[PDB]
């Protein structure tokens, strides 16, 4: 599975270069009698693909290291601690929001199971 | 186990010298084992064919898969919601790819098998994600035409 | 057990509005303060308190806390899905309660 591998990000490398959103170096591939299978949205491939693209759009930024230089992340440890003591806040605020969903969930259930199925009303 | 293949889903027609004879075709079948029942005496459904060589257990495993044998979903393989009379010839990732139209799967579904083929027992047992997954399978698929075998969907535990 | 007899029913008269879409009912209920939003179910007719002859259908009802059933027969076998997660929705800022 190297070579598929490659082929994707070979092929995102060449899509995040492009000017517009149908006018990139892999459009006109197809019409050159290259076969690519992984362009298409109905394969599994594809997600992996359009995140390789999103990444590889993010690796393009002014601040990912093209024309500027990190000093937050790259000289401040106690930045990088606060980052991580943000990530675990937003986590456990989002455990906490899925246990809140969960507990929706199963007082939906338990009043659909208690309803009178039997009162029906055709108007 | 690996020369021989486990057959599922077995008629009151089908006996033993009938399943070496309908196997005869896709390989060398030396032998043909029913296990009998102790309450009725008779087959449970399951039995074996051992073959001579793998090839011919895996062209009969690939040829009798989901056949129609005296009105039986026959296979033949390789030797809290609960789902009874299902058919052998769906697997695990089967079961989970035909759960997956109703509600999401939690895990990996899980079937039970007999202590002594250990192809397909008749039962088996799912859970879902939510308690609206299961309603929907207690509503829809606790009677949906399956494979040539009439399934039901019912409630493992229930609390009144 | 305890919230079925806690349920307060005085069946107020609901308002149905249906709509033959091509690719979907529109019940208008009051404001219910409370999270939990209303279910449909699908249900079979020979079930009924007085038990009518000719009962040979299934109808889809719409069941809430403080109003009543809205129910509608459906005289043909599958059309659309009756499930909850799947093709409904209720709008709880305008109170609107859609299903196809």
């Amino acid at each position: 599975s190297a070579f598929d591998l490659d082929v994707v990000k070979l092929t995102a490398q060449f899509v995040a270069r492009n000017g517009r959103q149908f006018l990139t170096q892999l459009m006109q591939k197809e019409q050159r009698n290259y076969q690519f299978d992984f362009l298409r949205p109905q394969h599994s491939l594809f997600n992996y693909f359009t995140k390789l693209v999103e990444q590889y759009t993010k690796i393009l930024i002014p601040p990912k290291g093209l024309f500027s230089k990190l000093k937050k992340e790259a000289e401040n440890p106690r930045e990088v601690l606060d980052q991580v003591c943000y990530r675990v806040e937003w986590a456990k605020f989002q455990e906490r929001e899925r246990k809140k969903e969960e507990e929706e969930k199963e007082k939906e259930r338990v009043a659909y199971a208690q309803i009178d199925w039997h009162d029906f009303v055709v108007v | 186990q690996d020369a021989t293949v486990y057959v599922g889903g077995l008629d009151e027609k089908v006996s033993e010298p009938l399943l070496w004879e309908l196997f005869l075709q896709a390989g060398p079948v030396v032998n043909t084992h029913m296990p009998k029942d102790r309450v009725t005496g008779q087959h449970q459904g399951y039995g074996f064919v051992e073959f001579l060589s793998e090839e011919d257990a895996d062209y009969a495993i690939k040829i009798m898969n989901m056949i129609k044998l005296y009105g039986k979903p026959i296979r033949v393989n390789k030797a809290n919601i609960f789902i009874g009379n299902l058919d052998p010839e769906i697997d695990e990732k089967l079961l989970y790819d035909t759960f997956s139209a109703f509600g999401v799967i939690l895990q990996t579904p899980k079937i039970m098998r007999d202590p002594d083929t250990g192809n397909s027992k008749g039962y088996a047992f799912i859970n879902f994600a939510s308690f609206d997954a299961s309603d929907a399978a207690i509503e829809a698929m606790n009677g949906q035409y399956l494979c040539n075998r009439p399934i039901t969907v019912s409630y493992a535990f229930k609390k009144d | 057990v305890e919230v079925k007899k806690f349920v307060k029913i005085g069946r107020p008269g609901y308002k149905v509005t249906k709509q033959r879409d091509s690719e979907l009912f529109q019940i208008d209920y009051p404001e219910i303060a409370e999270g939990i939003m209303p279910r449909h179910r699908f249900m079979s007719a020979y079930e009924q308190r007085i038990e009518p002859p000719d009962r040979r259908w299934q109808y889809l009802l719409m069941a809430a806390e403080p109003y009543e059933t809205i129910a509608f027969k459906v005289p043909s076998r599958e059309i659309d899905k009756a499930e909850g997660k799947f093709w409904t929705h209720w709008n709880r800022e305008t109170k609107q309660f859609f299903l196809q």
